[PDB]
Protein backbone atom coordinates (compact mmCIF):
# COMPACT_ATOMS: atom_id res chain seq x y z
CA UNK A 1 0.00 0.00 0.00
CA UNK A 2 0.79 3.81 0.63
CA UNK A 3 1.53 6.31 3.04
CA UNK A 4 -1.27 8.89 3.05
CA UNK A 5 -1.58 12.46 5.04
CA UNK A 6 -5.34 13.79 6.26
CA UNK A 7 -3.64 17.14 6.43
CA UNK A 8 -2.22 16.43 10.23
CA UNK A 9 -1.74 12.68 10.78
CA UNK A 10 0.33 9.71 8.41
CA UNK A 11 -1.50 6.42 7.82
CA UNK A 12 -0.97 3.50 5.65
CA UNK A 13 -3.82 2.30 3.39
CA UNK A 14 -4.21 -0.23 0.46
CA UNK A 15 -4.70 1.45 -2.64
CA UNK A 16 -8.07 0.34 -4.06
CA UNK A 17 -10.22 0.82 -1.10
CA UNK A 18 -9.51 3.63 1.86
CA UNK A 19 -8.72 2.22 5.10
CA UNK A 20 -6.28 4.13 6.85
CA UNK A 21 -4.03 2.15 9.79
CA UNK A 22 -1.51 3.15 12.35
CA UNK A 23 2.13 3.11 10.64
CA UNK A 24 3.89 -0.21 12.81
CA UNK A 25 6.35 -2.30 12.45
CA UNK A 26 4.04 -5.05 10.97
CA UNK A 27 3.36 -2.77 8.27
CA UNK A 28 6.45 -1.75 6.95
CA UNK A 29 10.09 -2.90 6.57
CA UNK A 30 13.83 -1.47 6.93
CA UNK A 31 16.13 -0.72 4.32
CA UNK A 32 19.27 1.55 3.97
CA UNK A 33 19.68 5.38 5.24
CA UNK A 34 17.67 8.24 5.13
CA UNK A 35 19.53 10.36 1.91
CA UNK A 36 18.98 8.57 -0.75
CA UNK A 37 15.17 8.68 -1.27
CA UNK A 38 13.60 11.77 -2.79
CA UNK A 39 10.96 12.91 -0.77
CA UNK A 40 11.11 11.18 2.25
CA UNK A 41 9.15 12.30 5.23
CA UNK A 42 9.93 12.81 8.56
CA UNK A 43 7.30 10.74 11.29
CA UNK A 44 6.95 8.30 13.82
CA UNK A 45 6.79 4.30 13.63
CA UNK A 46 4.94 2.73 16.71
CA UNK A 47 6.54 -0.25 18.19
CA UNK A 48 3.70 -2.64 18.82
CA UNK A 49 4.62 -4.18 22.17
CA UNK A 50 6.02 -1.38 24.16
CA UNK A 51 2.46 -0.49 25.72
CA UNK A 52 1.59 -3.90 26.14
CA UNK A 53 5.29 -5.74 27.43
CA UNK A 54 7.77 -4.16 29.85
CA UNK A 55 7.71 -7.00 32.10
CA UNK B 1 3.69 10.44 -8.68
CA UNK B 2 5.88 8.38 -11.48
CA UNK B 3 8.43 7.55 -9.56
CA UNK B 4 6.23 5.74 -6.78
CA UNK B 5 4.34 4.55 -10.11
CA UNK B 6 7.47 3.17 -11.60
CA UNK B 7 8.06 1.69 -7.96
CA UNK B 8 5.00 -0.82 -7.89
CA UNK B 9 5.69 -1.86 -11.48
CA UNK B 10 8.93 -2.71 -9.87
CA UNK B 11 7.28 -5.04 -6.81
CA UNK B 12 5.26 -6.37 -10.11
CA UNK B 13 8.00 -8.29 -11.35
CA UNK B 14 9.36 -9.32 -8.22
CA UNK B 15 11.96 -6.77 -6.99
CA UNK B 16 11.37 -4.70 -4.25
CA UNK B 17 10.64 -0.90 -4.27
CA UNK B 18 14.07 0.24 -2.53
CA UNK B 19 15.97 -0.93 -5.25
CA UNK B 20 13.71 1.54 -7.61
CA UNK B 21 14.28 4.25 -5.07
CA UNK B 22 18.20 3.85 -4.38
CA UNK B 23 19.04 3.52 -8.05
CA UNK B 24 16.31 6.97 -9.40
CA UNK B 25 18.60 8.59 -11.13
CA UNK B 26 20.73 5.90 -13.33
CA UNK B 27 17.25 4.39 -13.44
CA UNK B 28 16.20 7.33 -15.49
CA UNK B 29 19.55 7.51 -17.44
CA UNK B 30 19.30 4.12 -19.14
CA UNK B 31 15.52 4.84 -20.08
CA UNK B 32 16.45 8.29 -21.65
CA UNK B 33 19.52 6.71 -23.20
CA UNK B 34 17.35 3.81 -24.44
CA UNK B 35 14.51 6.39 -26.31
CA UNK B 36 17.43 8.33 -27.58
CA UNK B 37 18.92 5.15 -29.36
CA UNK B 38 15.26 4.33 -30.47
CA UNK B 39 15.17 7.52 -32.03
CA UNK B 40 18.54 7.61 -33.77
CA UNK B 41 17.82 3.80 -35.43
CA UNK B 42 14.80 5.24 -36.63
CA UNK B 43 16.25 8.72 -38.11
CA UNK B 44 19.00 6.74 -40.20
CA UNK B 45 17.93 3.33 -41.36
CA UNK B 46 15.71 2.57 -44.28
CA UNK B 47 14.08 -0.59 -44.14
CA UNK B 48 12.58 -0.57 -40.75
CA UNK B 49 9.14 -0.46 -41.49
C1 LIG C 1 -6.56 13.34 10.81
O1 LIG C 1 -6.45 12.16 11.65
C2 LIG C 1 -6.23 12.43 13.04
C3 LIG C 1 -6.03 11.09 13.72
O2 LIG C 1 -7.26 10.42 13.95
C4 LIG C 1 -7.41 13.24 13.60
O3 LIG C 1 -7.23 13.55 14.98
C5 LIG C 1 -8.28 13.00 15.82
O4 LIG C 1 -9.54 13.73 15.73
C6 LIG C 1 -10.60 13.15 16.52
C7 LIG C 1 -11.86 13.94 16.24
O5 LIG C 1 -11.61 15.34 16.21
C8 LIG C 1 -10.21 13.15 17.99
O6 LIG C 1 -11.22 12.50 18.75
C9 LIG C 1 -8.89 12.42 18.19
O7 LIG C 1 -8.47 12.55 19.55
C10 LIG C 1 -7.80 12.98 17.28
N1 LIG C 1 -6.57 12.21 17.42
C11 LIG C 1 -5.40 12.75 17.75
C12 LIG C 1 -4.24 11.81 17.86
O8 LIG C 1 -5.27 13.96 17.93
C13 LIG C 1 -7.53 14.53 12.79
O9 LIG C 1 -8.63 15.30 13.26
C14 LIG C 1 -7.71 14.22 11.31
N2 LIG C 1 -7.82 15.44 10.54
C15 LIG C 1 -8.78 15.63 9.62
C16 LIG C 1 -8.76 16.94 8.91
O10 LIG C 1 -9.61 14.77 9.38
C1 LIG D 1 14.08 15.16 9.57
O1 LIG D 1 14.76 14.75 10.75
C2 LIG D 1 16.19 14.73 10.64
C3 LIG D 1 16.73 14.18 11.94
O2 LIG D 1 16.10 14.79 13.06
C4 LIG D 1 16.71 16.13 10.31
O3 LIG D 1 18.10 16.01 10.03
C5 LIG D 1 18.90 16.99 10.72
O4 LIG D 1 19.02 18.21 9.94
C6 LIG D 1 19.81 19.24 10.55
C7 LIG D 1 19.72 20.45 9.65
O5 LIG D 1 18.42 20.59 9.10
C8 LIG D 1 21.23 18.73 10.73
O6 LIG D 1 22.04 19.74 11.32
C9 LIG D 1 21.20 17.48 11.61
O7 LIG D 1 22.51 16.96 11.79
C10 LIG D 1 20.30 16.41 10.99
N1 LIG D 1 20.22 15.25 11.86
C11 LIG D 1 20.75 14.06 11.54
C12 LIG D 1 20.57 12.98 12.56
O8 LIG D 1 21.33 13.87 10.48
C13 LIG D 1 15.99 16.70 9.10
O9 LIG D 1 16.33 18.08 8.94
C14 LIG D 1 14.47 16.59 9.23
N2 LIG D 1 13.82 17.03 8.01
C15 LIG D 1 12.73 17.81 8.01
C16 LIG D 1 12.19 18.19 6.66
O10 LIG D 1 12.21 18.19 9.05
C1 LIG E 1 8.02 17.97 -5.52
O1 LIG E 1 8.17 19.28 -6.12
C2 LIG E 1 8.68 20.27 -5.22
C3 LIG E 1 8.68 21.59 -5.97
O2 LIG E 1 7.36 22.02 -6.27
C4 LIG E 1 10.06 19.87 -4.74
O3 LIG E 1 10.52 20.84 -3.80
C5 LIG E 1 10.01 18.49 -4.09
O4 LIG E 1 11.32 18.06 -3.75
C6 LIG E 1 9.38 17.47 -5.03
N1 LIG E 1 9.23 16.18 -4.37
C7 LIG E 1 9.62 15.02 -4.92
C8 LIG E 1 9.35 13.79 -4.13
O5 LIG E 1 10.18 14.98 -6.01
Amino acid sequence: GVFVSNGTHWFVTQRNFYEPQIITTDNTFVSGNCDVVIGIVNNTVYDPLQPELDS
Amino acid sequence: PFAMQMAYRFNGIGVTQNVLYENQKLIANQFNSAIGKIQDSLSSTASAL
